[PDB]
RNA sequence: UAACGAGAUUCCCACUGUCCCUAUCUACUAUCUAGCGAAACCACAGCCAAGGGAACGGGCUUGGCAGAAUCAGCGGGGAAAG
RNA sequence: UGCUGUAAAGCUGGGUCGAACGGCCUCUAGUGCAGAUCUUGGUGGUAGUAGCAAAUAUUCAAAUGAGAACUUUGAAGACUGA
RNA sequence: GCGAGAGACCGAUAGCGAACAAGUACAGUGAUGGAAAGAUGAAAAGAACUUUGAAAAGAGAGUGAAAAAGUACGUGAAAUUGUUGAAAGGGAAGGGCUUGAGAUCAGACUUGGUACCGGGCCAG
């Protein structure tokens, strides 16, 4: 499989995947744009915070019409949720990155996220059933998750030359 | 087409927009205007909404059917402990308009008015204003300094006042914090009164009269979000209109194809600024006074309080204000006591109040008796009094 | 650790309804085993089942 | 401090179920309950004791009585490392009494 | 034309929030969260005033102006959708 | 990556890829798409939005399980009410 | 119908409706109506084993010419989308012309001839 981002020295970096996870598309691509970049540590105890209430995802594209919160300050916004099954999944991607760097010898209090990205899955289709005897789509927009953690002349002009020269004449 | 009949517009376009006041304690737009032949005094005062009474007085206006007759009239307490000088501040005449141009502290000031300048008290190391005491070292040269450049420049020059909310029943420990423009003698008049009044009490009797008429500013009651019905007093729309009644049927014509300003909508109700005028002080009570509530004619010794105390508030302990009719603003709300901004030389204004008896019964039911004795003396002994 | 099949089987072994069988909460495992009528009529027998006595309707006040 | 610690508590249901519905006030006597046990042990794990159930339920879903006294036990527990448990106190009258330490 | 009538009509008594003139209260929504998750519609799009113009402009001309990202409502416009 | 042609287009560098394909002289045609409320397939914005509100109502504990508002058992509170 | 040979025919939305368990699945009371759907690799050699995980899976490894062929299989366009990088942004954006800035590309010291002859381009 090849992973959209390769990892600059691989000897240095563990990566996880998952494919055809069947948690929402837009809350997952916000829960990771929410640790992009971050340290592994920071980010694990961070997302704990975000399933406890005591701090929030900050939605940033996919947010039309959702509600305000205080907890979005931290971030400069004002929408913000505590999108639970993406943070799960997340986690257990995280979790699963940092066994791979451990059976590689990495140290986890050096680890940092320096890759994480959420593409579009297949969706999965349903029915539902609309007045006047009508039949709806109620499909599922699943997610694929992949990250990879990584361990922290000039030349002058003849008449350039023959100022610049007799500009050092000048100073003795 | 025109409206088939005439109808006056429903709310008054002069208090547009009717949106939350950008701050609870209501904010003097406008001062007396300065007469420098007059005394230096203050013009302005800070109180808690405590609750509302009942008096009775003898009426004088003749030619009046109530002329000489007792009226029962409805009256506001205001909890006013005297308020604290810390500051004074100077302004300047400029074509851009008044701009302050220095602010001098008093060097102590109190814990309540030192947490004005917090959010977080309790995790704080309370520096404020620390490095500013530093300032009055052993002669206070800087103090001075900028006191001779106040009394040099401004032309406007009020003082920087505290209320002591801890003699008051709220459980907020901040005090409030207001400027209060100084009328009357010169600018140097003023700033030598304002600098020996620092971190002296100010009274509410050095400021108003009884009888006086004085201006209330305070922020009203808020009540959320509200329909058209209630925010505007627009008409309800019949019983079986479809989608429901508390509604403007039309918001608007076709053209102009956008929807006015003019036109009712639904949106928050109250909490707005409100400035009140003529309010009669029918007393200035006293704090120490033990028959704050006692009158000439009811010489039953009493306070100003309610049997059970003021509902929501508590006990007024200190010195108060007895206001005629009602103010804005609701129970344990700062209240500005502005001095009026013109001469009122009415029957209305001018009219000597001599109150006749003041009520303290429960206000928290249909109370009965004006003080425990008298209820006491009413019920006789009780199973509780053994 | 589903006793649905026992307390039907409990009920027509009694002749009461499911509603008035009781299955030994502190005997589960074994309630679990009982996988005949036979071993419901054991445990019946041995009061790990047992027949709840029927909800009293008075006519005291009638009468 | 003592994390293991027994006392003997009252608490006032009625305010705390003051204009709930009504299909709801037993369910909600049970959520204020675990929220006194947080306030008074604070420990998030709280624990009632079915005898506790049985006599929030007593009168129905809106029976719930106006003052309850409660024994509230701190005890050694996991991702919580003291939980709190709550059973009732079969009293007279629930009238004029204070906390109490248990010994 | 007695009787009958969820037939049409007028008057009277009783009655009342139909109204004067509104106010308050309950549950379920709406609201906020976790999970789940459609559709109509879509040239491009979306601030006004006047002008001219297929004689009622979001775009053109001339002016007024004009500062990220937004939430709850709303029914003036989109000569809105079907 | 560029070059050529007014143009329709032709040629070429790099990457990907894996089995056929082109220039020129002629022949032939089911031979060139932006539209047809075109056809079939696929995909958006809308949008994490409308919404998931009839039928009184659930609660505590234990068991099971990686995981229990929803499974099982016990205790209770209710309803259908022949 | 049975058996053969062919073509300037079509090349999987084409050619019969049907290249496939197609007059099939499915609909309709019924007469009838009636699809979609081909392609790993030469060969399954279809990934043993270790490790994290409840598991699905992931990470190593292994097979293979290739896993940028892993059965959700040749190539793998566009719409639409994620990440990284670059840039711009006061009630749309997009376009033409012109120049600046930045990036890319190109070219005469020629297939130059013997210190010199002479040449190329830009200018006075
Ligand atoms: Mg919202
Ligand atoms: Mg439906
Ligand atoms: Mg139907
Ligand atoms: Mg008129
Ligand atoms: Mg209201
Ligand atoms: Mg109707
Ligand atoms: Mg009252
Ligand atoms: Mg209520
Ligand atoms: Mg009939
Ligand atoms: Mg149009
Ligand atoms: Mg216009
Ligand atoms: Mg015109
Ligand atoms: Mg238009
Ligand atoms: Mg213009
Ligand atoms: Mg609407
Ligand atoms: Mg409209
Ligand atoms: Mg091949
Ligand atoms: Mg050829
Ligand atoms: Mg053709
Ligand atoms: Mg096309
Ligand atoms: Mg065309
Ligand atoms: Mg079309
Ligand atoms: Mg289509
Ligand atoms: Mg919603
Ligand atoms: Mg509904
Ligand atoms: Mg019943
Ligand atoms: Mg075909
Ligand atoms: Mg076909
Ligand atoms: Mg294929
Ligand atoms: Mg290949
Ligand atoms: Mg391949
Ligand atoms: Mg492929
Ligand atoms: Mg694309
Ligand atoms: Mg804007
Ligand atoms: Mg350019
Ligand atoms: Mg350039």
């Amino acid at each position: 499989v090849r992973y959209a981002a390769t990892p600059a020295n691989p000897a240095k970096s563990a990566s996880a995947r998952g494919s055809y996870l069947r948690v929402s598309f837009k809350n997952t691509r916000e829960t990771a744009q929410a640790i992009n970049g971050w340290k592994l540590e920071k980010a694990q105890k961070y997302l704990d915070q975000v399933l406890d209430h005591q701090r929030a995802i900050p939605f940033r594209r996919y947010n039309s019409s959702i509600g305000r919160t205080g907890q979005g300050k931290e971030f400069g916004v004002t929408k913000a949720r505590w999108p639970a099954k993406s943070v799960n999944f997340v986690k257990d991607l995280l979790r699963n990155a940092q066994a791979n760097a451990e059976a590689k010898g990495l140290d986890s209090s050096k680890l940092v996220i320096s890759h994480i990205q959420v593409n579009h899955a297949p969706k999965q289709r349903r029915r539902t059933y609309r007045a006047h005897g009508r039949i709806n789509a109620y499909q599922s927009t699943p997610s694929h998750i992949e990250l990879t953690l990584t361990e922290e002349q000039i030349r002058l002009n003849s008449r350039q030359r023959g100022r610049l020269a007799s500009q050092k004449r000048l100073t003795a | 087409s025109h409206r088939k009949y005439e109808a006056p517009r429903h709310g008054s376009l002069g208090f547009l927009p009717r949106k939350r006041a950008a701050k609870q304690r209501g904010r003097v737009k406008s001062f007396p205007k300065d007469v420098k032949s007059k005394p230096v005094a203050l013009t302005a005062f800070l109180g808690y909404k405590a609750g509302m009474t009942t008096i009775v007085r003898d009426l004088d206006r003749p030619g009046s059917k109530m002329h000489k007759r007792e009226v029962v009239e409805a009256a506001t307490v205001v909890d006013t402990p005297p308020m604290v000088v810390v500051g004074v501040v100077g302004y300047v005449e400029t074509p851009r308009g008044l701009r302050s141009l220095t602010t001098v502290w008093a060097e102590h000031l109190s814990e309540e008015v030192r947490r004005r300048f917090y959010k977080n008290w309790y995790k704080s190391k309370k520096k404020a204003f620390t490095k500013y005491s530093g300032k009055y070292a052993t002669d206070a040269k800087q103090v001075e300094t900028e006191l001779a450049r106040i009394k040099k420049y401004a032309s406007v020059v009020r003082v920087l006042a505290h209320t002591q909310i801890k003699k008051t029943p709220l459980s907020q420990k901040k005090a409030h914090l207001a400027e209060i423009q100084i009328n009357g003698g010169s600018v140097s008049d003023k700033v030598d009164w304002a600098k020996e009044h620092f971190e002296k009490e100010v009274s509410v009797d050095s400021v108003f009269e009884q009888d006086e008429m004085i201006d209330v500013i305070a922020v009203t009651k808020g009540h959320g979000f509200e329909g058209v019905t209630h925010r505007w007093g627009t008409k309800k729309l019949p019983r079986k209109t479809h989608r429901g009644l508390r509604k403007v049927a039309c918001i608007g014509a076709w053209h102009p194809a956008n929807v006015n300003w003019t036109v009712a909508r639904a949106g928050q109700n109250g909490y707005h600024h409100r400035t009140s005028i003529n309010h009669k002080v029918y007393r200035v009570g006293k704090g120490t006074d033990e028959a704050n509530g006692a009158t000439e004619f009811d010489r039953t010794k009493k306070t100003i309080n309610p049997m059970g105390g003021f509902v929501r508030y508590g006990n007024v302990n200190n010195d108060f204000v007895l206001l005629k009719g009602s103010i804005p603003g609701v129970k344990k709300r700062v209240v500005t006591l502005r001095k009026s901004l013109y001469v009122d030389t009415s029957r209305r204004a001018v009219e000597k109040v001599n109150l006749k008896w003041i009520d303290t019964a429960s206000r928290f039911g249909k109370g009965r008796f004006q003080t425990p004795a008298e209820k006491h003396a009413f019920m006789g002994t009780l199973k509780k009094d053994l | 650790a589903n006793l649905r099949t026992q307390k039907r089987l409990a009920a027509s072994v009694i002749g009461v309804g499911k509603r008035k069988v009781w299955l030994d909460p502190n005997e589960t495992t074994e309630i679990a085993n009982a996988n005949s009528r036979s071993a419901i009529r054991k445990l019946y027998k041995n009061g790990t089942i047992v027949k709840k006595p029927e909800t009293v309707h008075s006519r005291s006040r009638a009468r | 401090l003592q994390d293991v610690v027994t006392r003997e508590y009252t608490i006032n249901l009625h305010k705390r179920l003051h204009g709930v519905n009504f299909k709801k006030r037993a369910p909600k006597a049970v959520k204020e309950i675990k929220k006194f046990a947080t306030l008074h042990m604070g420990t998030t794990d709280v624990r009632l004791d079915p005898k506790l159930n049985i006599a929030i339920w007593k009168r129905g879903v809106q029976g719930v009585e106006n003052r309850m006294r409660l024994r509230i036990s701190r005890k050694r527990n996991a991702k919580e490392k003291l939980f709190a448990y709550v059973e009732p106190v079969i009293v007279p009258s629930t009238k004029g009494l204070q906390t109490v330490v248990v010994e």
